[PDB]
């Protein structure tokens, strides 16, 4: 029993469900920030670590490419 | 959170091309013209397209 | 009395002679197949020549078919006139308490639900032939409910195999086989249908969450003796276990508001749960023995109140 | 002799059920306390159908009525679903005297709505054989103001409980022609026999074209064996929910899951194998074979419903005897079978996946 | 007809309380009988059992509620051969479910929440009159629980009568309902595999477009070493042909309420039929 299943203990007794919601933030999560070209604000892209989609560590080939 | 989750089940069963996930800020809807007060009144639609490079075509 | 009871008139004709007419006496605790609700029926409307379809006389197992468009009824006194029964689907007695009769070699005990079978064993096929009117009455078995999902289970996957042993029981420790005989090919495709529609009904979305468990009962079969008491030694999921390691999907459609689990056990129930009442038909009887004993011996009446 | 039946008294309102236009004798049909309806809409829909709708379409009937399980009669039943019955010329007969006899203020107003209401019964998938409940048939009633006390047989025979006016006691089994759906003369059955009376419900499930349909069958088959009765009749409704029932749930494009490989993998000595310690270890459960089963989108049985009946009750005549006349429900001719001689039974529902 | 459970001697004064306080209660007795003891009905009778035992048992057994209790025996009738002679028999919620009119009642054992006799040396426990709709939701919510421990907030929360159950209010319940959960999951793989190695198609198959032309082909009347397969057929038949009896929690008891109010609430009692 790693650390990790032990924090799925702790919010499975205190909240009393599972919430996938809240299955992927004990989890690794990449927070990128990035900016706007149309209207200079921030905006913040997001991979995970269960995620098919891009920057998750369980993804599809082929993979994205800044070859252009 | 449940709005990420409800997209990349459209994405696994493929509806070749990739996913990225974005967080838009407050001010960024701000500048581009939308009222904030107006998406208060929990998923909601929204129709997004692709378009080419100097084609036209788009999906 | 309309409510409680329900007195159907099985008329016995005129010609009939006494080697004839002192083997309907015997018959006094038995299960008669009515096709309807009359009450005044003749002997010719029980026996086994209303029985055959256009020109075929059918097997044991299109014998089951036609019992569940029938009505069970139970004899309650051979008068020299007339056959007096009692439809179960109706209702009992005022008192609600008709005695039945074994011809199982069976023994029955209390709370028992009663499912009754065709004569389909061997030593059992016996069958009260009236010579002077040509009339065989095949009367069913009451068997217990547990032998009653074995032996439609025996008959139906027997038929799937010449699609293309078995036969002997064991109940109590006590050895019996049931007849083996070719099957009419009509009755066999009626049965594999109602199998496999209740048995993809039952499959939902949420039971590949159900499946990833599997190398969970193997790995527990080791440690628990009532799990490794439980699988079986010619078992399918422990070939299962050793082989294909099965994994869930990881997201849900709308997999927020529904519940995955609920709604694969809730279809499980009401089609996989709901089988043994699709291939044969219902047990509406169970025995309540009341002080004489509580297990009644082969070929001994038993009191009966009714069933759910 | 005097047979032996059970009554039920309860404190109903006259919002749906009218128990001085609809008389005495006809069917009622009680509800579950409507605060359960919008959670359990939330909790057993299909994914990508519309949770919030039951809870919005029962919303604009309380909100149409003002202008507490309470109780639908058969006659405001019928004339809801009117809109999806062959005999259309008696259909509009139903609905002629709902919305003209019933106590209120634009009663046609209910009939569009609650009709509405389960439109959103069958696409929300709280189907209302799960909600609908017998109740008994009417025997007598009190009248008072925005309510009434309703008398009715939860279990017997109609024809012995007493009315109370002593110039008329008795009541029968009062029903709209348009429900009522013989089995003895559409299949040829002439012969005589008790015979058993059904409470039907069909159902439609297409994209905001749905419907309802609430029949009372008169038939010779027990309930073990009415299915393929059924399908014979409402074979139609089964195929248009078979193709049409799963909508705006996602598919897997193309299939992703290949043929299942046990009877090729058993057969070979040289597949590896492990033992029960073994599994459940990442080391050896990796060298197995890897399975990854998708049941997404499947038509399932649920979703694939298209009628639920339950017993209602029985006929014990050798004959059954059925009638058809035209009473008169105040200033309207309506199409009428009368029964004759029904003894209550209630039993489960069962749908017809 | 009614039954007359004689109290064996030696009762001390809270004892009589407490036998007092059980008038509307469901009793199960083994046969129908006159003279019946006490240490028949008691939970030493069922030696302990858990729930896939206790529903086992309540099916070969023959329920009875309570009628008058006299000080020196409980007159009980059965729900089967002496309800349909009588009336009406009162029947007292141990529930925190309000019945209402009309319900069909079956019966489950108590998960939810024990009349002890000292002086006697038994305990008593005794069945739940809930409504059978409930009855199917209420053991498949928590057998879906315990597959989940080898959850979500919103399968403990259940509406019934405008009114909010918590199945949580956890620890003993799951090793109590081991059994069940044991033997629930086992007749599904076995299930779905033999299906799967009959027509082993059935998931490669495109969903709405291959599946279903499949299925309506099985829908319709007009069409017409060695795995241990069909030796596991009849395996599966006889085992999850058990589960539909035991998990059917068929109903003995309806509630036609007449001069009362048409909700029950805890606490109460409600008048009880069983016949037309």
């Amino acid at each position: 029993r790693s650390l990790v299943e032990w924090l799925d203990r702790g919010w499975e007794a205190l909240a009393g469900g599972d919430r996938p919601d809240w299955l992927w933030s004990r989890r690794s999560i990449s927070v990128v920030l990035r900016h706007h070209y149309g209207t200079k604000q921030r905006f913040v892209v997001v991979s995970y670590e269960n995620s098919v989609a891009w920057g998750g560590r369980r993804a599809r080939p082929p993979l994205l490419s800044s070859a252009l | 959170m449940n709005a990420h989750l409800a997209n990349e089940v459209q994405y696994d069963l493929g509806h070749p091309s990739s996913l990225v996930h974005v967080i838009i800020s407050s001010e960024c809807l701000a500048a581009a013209g939308i009222p904030l007060a107006a998406l208060m009144r929990a998923n909601f639609q929204v129709e997004i397209q692709t378009r080419a490079h100097a084609t036209g075509d788009c999906t | 009395m309309l409510a409680d009871g329900f007195e159907t008139d099985i008329a016995i004709p005129s010609g009939i002679s006494r080697p004839d007419a002192a083997a309907l006496q015997r018959c006094e605790g038995r299960v008669v197949f009515l096709p309807t609700i009359r009450r005044q029926l003749t002997l010719a409307d029980v026996a086994h020549e209303s029985f055959v379809s256009g020109g075929v006389s059918p097997d044991t197992l299109g014998l089951l078919l036609a019992y569940r468009r029938r009505f069970p009824a139970v004899i309650t006194r051979v008068l020299p006139t007339r056959i007096v029964a009692c439809p179960l689907d109706v209702g009992l007695t005022h008192a609600g308490t008709v005695n039945l009769r074994n011809t199982s070699p069976v023994d029955l005990c209390n709370g028992d639900p009663i499912s009754l079978v065709p004569p389909v064993f061997e030593g059992q096929a016996t069958d009260v032939r009236l010579d002077s009117l040509d009339l065989t009455l095949r009367f069913p078995v009451p068997l217990p409910s547990p032998l009653a999902r074995e032996i439609v289970a025996r008959l139906v996957a027997r038929g799937i195999r010449d699609l293309n042993d078995l036969n002997v029981l064991y109940y109590n420790g006590s050895r019996l086989s049931l007849l083996a005989d070719v099957q009419q090919l009509g009755p066999v495709n009626a049965e594999l249908r109602s199998l496999v529609l209740n048995m993809v009904y039952s499959i939902t979305e949420g039971t590949t969450i159900i499946l990833t468990l599997i190398p969970r009962l193997f790995a527990l079969s080791a440690q628990d003796g009532y799990v490794n008491a439980l699988l079986q030694m010619q078992s399918v999921t422990r070939e299962a276990a050793q082989l294909i390691h099965p994994e869930a999907p990881a997201l849900m459609q709308d997999g927020e508001r529904r519940l995955p689990l609920y709604e694969a056990l809730v279809a499980w129930l009401t089609h996989a749960g709901q089988l043994g009442d699709t291939l044969a038909l219902a047990p509406v009887v169970r025995v309540c023995t009341f002080d004489g004993a509580a297990v009644v011996r082969s070929g001994d009446m038993a009191p009966v109140i009714r069933y759910p | 002799g005097s047979p032996r039946h059970h009554l039920t008294r309860q404190v109903i309102l006259t919002d749906l059920c009218q128990p001085n236009a609809d008389r005495a004798g006809t069917l009622l049909l009680a509800l579950r306390h409507p605060a359960d309806l919008p959670h359990l809409a939330h909790q057993r829909a299909p994914p990508g159908r519309q949770t919030e709708r039951l809870g919005e379409a029962w919303g604009q009937l309380m909100e149409a009525t003002a202008l507490r399980a309470g109780l639908v009669s058969f006659n405001f039943l019928v004339a809801a679903c009117a809109a999806s019955y062959d005999a259309r010329d008696a259909a509009d007969a139903v609905r002629a005297h709902v919305t003209a006899n019933y106590r209120g203020t634009r009663v046609g107003a209910r009939l569009d709505r609650f009709s509405e209401c389960l439109r959103a019964m069958v696409h929300t998938h709280v189907f209302p054989h799960e909600v609908m409940r017998f109740f008994g048939g009417l025997v007598s009633w009190v009248t008072q103001d925005e309510l009434a006390s309703v008398t009715a047989v939860c279990a017997g025979p109609q024809e012995a409980a007493h009315t109370g006016h002593p110039g008329r006691p008795r009541s029968a089994v009062i029903l709209p022609a348009c429900a009522f759906v013989d089995l003895d003369a559409e299949l040829g059955l002439g012969g005589p026999g008790a015979a058993f009376l059904y409470l039907v419900f069909t159902y439609r499930q297409r994209r905001d074209q749905e419907l309802c349909c609430v029949y009372v069958i008169k038939s010779q088959l027990p309930p073990r064996g009415l299915e393929p009765a059924l399908e014979r009749l409402f074979g139609r409704l089964r195929i248009t929910n078979t193709i049409h029932g799963t909508e705006d749930m996602t598919p897997p494009a193309p299939n992703r899951n290949p043929d299942f490989p046990l009877a090729g993998l058993a057969a070979n000595p040289q597949t590896p194998r492990c033992s029960a310690g073994q599994v459940t270890n990442p080391q050896f459960a990796d060298r197995l074979y890897r399975w990854q089963p998708d049941l997404r989108g499947r038509p399932t049985a649920r979703t694939c419903t298209y009628a639920a009946f339950a017993e209602l009750g029985m006929m014990p005549e050798d004959s059954p005897r059925c009638l058809h006349r035209t009473e008169r429900f105040g200033a309207v001719s309506v199409p009428v079978v009368i029964l004759e001689g029904v003894v209550w039974r209630p039993g489960e529902w069962r749908a017809c996946a």
